[PDB]
RNA sequence: GCAGUCAAGCGUUCAUAGCGACAUUGCUUUUUGAUUCUUCGAUGUCGGCUCUUCCUAUCAUACCGAAGCAGAAUUCGGUAAGCGUUGGAUUGUUCACCCACUAAUAGGGAACGUGAGCUGGGUUUAGACCGUCGUGAGACAGGUUAGUUUUACCCUACUGAU
RNA sequence: AGAACUGGCGAUGCGGGAUGAACCGAACGUAGAGUUAAGGUGCCGGAAUACACGCUCAUCAGACACCACAAAAGGUGUUAG
């Protein structure tokens, strides 16, 4: 049993993030520049794809 | 821009007490003492009116005003969890391994092992930090408290529970397992 | 060996590479076969691929019924001629170079065998063994 | 040959999971040109064998991130050259194409690494044949066959040894 | 690769650019003293670890014409508008 009592709970840590779009990290939902050097702490970011 | 004043204030309440050496904060209260060490962030402390303590800094520049703020809240965050207390709750959630956790003693140092995560027969081993009093919660199912006086010892031994229960080679938006925090509190009733 | 075989094999001494000549030991129809690969063989500069007693190999029928020949089919080695140690001491070896024709999974294409087979093949493909009469 | 920028569109809906037109900015000297600066009182010319080291623009292995990632299998991306990257038929071949193993059969540099290290199959003398061209002697980046691979005991370097 | 004007190298040392036939300074009898050029004054290296106002932190900073390379596009890095 899912249990969606724990699932958003679950959902905080696993799926609500974002992903820069070009060095593909993890980052905070509502982030608008990549805490990322590499990609020069780009403002590209994207919600983070849910399963369908 | 070289902002020549900025200034906060640490409010004290009235049972705890605070002394600092030149920049060594000891807070003393009824859940005991707290010491930090504060040598690399060069701020000036002032004692007022014997309830109230102004830290200040002189001809500062942009990161290092943004370095007086965090300054106030970690010598806050010492006040509340020695008032206070620091409490937090976690949950285990699984869809067909029950998790179990138990506290083992080995060497004479308290740690948490984990056990039938995922169906692993890995034994992964927590160890408690200095002043954190771990106890498994009543009436409610699967729930693990993780209390003590001092912030930042009790988070992140918090944090080492959440990321050794980690999945690899799976869909995380499928395999919903781990031990996630479900609510940050405090010790003390009514609050 | 490889897939296919349930267990592992400690190391026999290699005396088959690639182009050496077996003789058919059941009957399949074939009359020898001729190796052109080692299953689960390492890749090293200049080396031949080296079989063993209990190694699967990809062999071709050189000669025999003309159904079988010109085409790539496997087989297991189950004597060697080439003298290996066993755990116990014992250095042994057999006559000639036999191999059977199995699938990749194991399975023998004939239904008997003539002349003994090593142990070490034996207990590692079983049904090798169900068709052996005698084991060393 | 390799990498970005912009995003019209493809992608069941959804530009940017994955791609990506029209354009535009670069990088590399492992291609081939262009040039004629060095060498014609000679720096021994292709390929292979052998052996060492280096580069990362990562094929595999290690750890991670992303997905139109359920599992399984793959795909894309990051840190990464630590450690590996084969046995064969054909061709002098480089290159290539098949057979097969394998975790994988990644790309390259080192005077297009390496001939007082080898080999002489290719190319490129003198012998000879064929085809085409030429009145002819002869010509052919056309084919074919046969054709001497010299010297270290010096200095340095390196390996060992007083 | 081929022209136009002028200055140079070739035919030219000297001080400077670490180093260089052409660049900068300046052209050369043999010596002494004083002052400078171009370039420099943390140490190598002779000369202020001078003064004054700011900017920059870079898990491949930057450092001086000729000159021994870097772009389009980006950054809630920071500063000024
Ligand atoms: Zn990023």
């Amino acid at each position: 049993i899912i249990e969606p009592s724990l699932k958003a709970l679950a959902s905080k840590y696993n799926c609500d993030k974002s992903v820069c779009r070009k060095c593909y990290a993890r980052l905070p939902p509502r982030a608008t520049n990549c805490r990322k050097r590499k990609c020069g702490h780009t403002n590209q970011l994207r919600p983070k794809k849910k399963l369908k | 821009m070289k902002y020549i004043q900025t200034e906060q204030q640490i409010e004290v309440p009235e049972g705890v007490t605070v002394s600092i050496k030149s920049r060594i904060v000891k807070v003393v209260g009824p859940r005991g003492t707290l010491t930090k060490n504060l040598k690399h962030i060069d701020v000036t402390f002032t004692k007022v009116n014997n309830q109230l303590i102004k830290v200040a800094v002189h001809n500062g520049g942009r990161k290092h005003v943004a370095a007086l703020r965090t300054v106030k809240s970690l010598v806050d965050n010492m006040i509340t969890g020695v008032t206070k207390g620091y409490k937090y709750k976690m949950r285990y959630v699984y869809a067909h391994f029950p998790i179990n956790v138990n506290i083992v003693e080995k060497d004479g140092a308290k740690f948490i092992e984990v056990r039938n995560f995922l169906g692993d027969k890995k034994i992964r081993n927590v160890p408690v930090r200095d002043g954190v009093t771990i106890e498994f919660s009543t009436n409610v199912k699967d729930e693990i408290v993780l209390s003590g006086n001092s912030v930042e010892d009790v988070s992140q031994n918090a944090a080492d529970l959440q990321q050794i229960c980690r999945v690899r080679n799976k869909d995380i938006r499928k395999f919903l397992d781990g031990i996630y925090v479900s609510h940050k509190g405090f010790i003390t009733e009514d609050l | 060996s490889g897939n296919g075989a349930q267990g592992t094999k400690f190391r026999i001494s290699l005396g088959l590479p690639v182009g050496a000549i077996m003789n058919c030991a059941d009957n399949s129809g074939a009359r020898n076969l001729y190796i052109i690969a080692v299953k689960g063989s390492g890749s090293r500069l200049n080396r031949l691929p080296a079989a063993s007693l209990g190694d699967m190999v990809m062999a071709t029928v050189k000669k025999g019924k003309p159904e079988l020949r010109k085409k790539v089919m496997p087989a297991i080695v189950v004597r060697q001629a080439k003298s290996w140690r066993r755990r116990d001491g014992v250095f042994l070896y057999f006559e000639d170079n036999a191999g059977v024709i199995a699938n990749p999974k194991g399975e023998m294409k004939g239904s008997a065998i003539t002349g003994p087979v090593g142990k070490e093949c034996a207990d590692l493909w079983p049904r090798v063994a169900s068709n052996s009469g005698v084991v060393v």
